[PDB]
């Protein structure tokens, strides 16, 4: 259980590394999402102001 | 530094 216990400690550490890595990718994704959902909300406000400018 | 590698690979192999 000497290298059976070190072997479990190594896996546990590797498991921790991926969990932390996933939340860092989650945030990364969220920064791209802000841009996306923001890019749509601009052109909807664009098309209303074009419409009431053209009514005039 | 060679011996603390020889005596700590052995501890993992045990």
């Amino acid at each position: 259980s000497q290298k059976n216990g070190i072997a479990t400690l190594l896996q546990a550490e590797k498991e921790a590394h991926e969990i932390v890595s996933k939340a860092r990718k989650y945030r990364q994704d969220k920064l791209k999402q802000a841009k996306t959902d923001a890019a749509k909300e601009i052109d909807s406000y664009k098309i209303q102001k074009d419409k009431e400018l053209k009514e005039f | 530094q060679r011996q603390v590698i020889f005596e700590c690979s052995k501890f993992i192999e045990v």
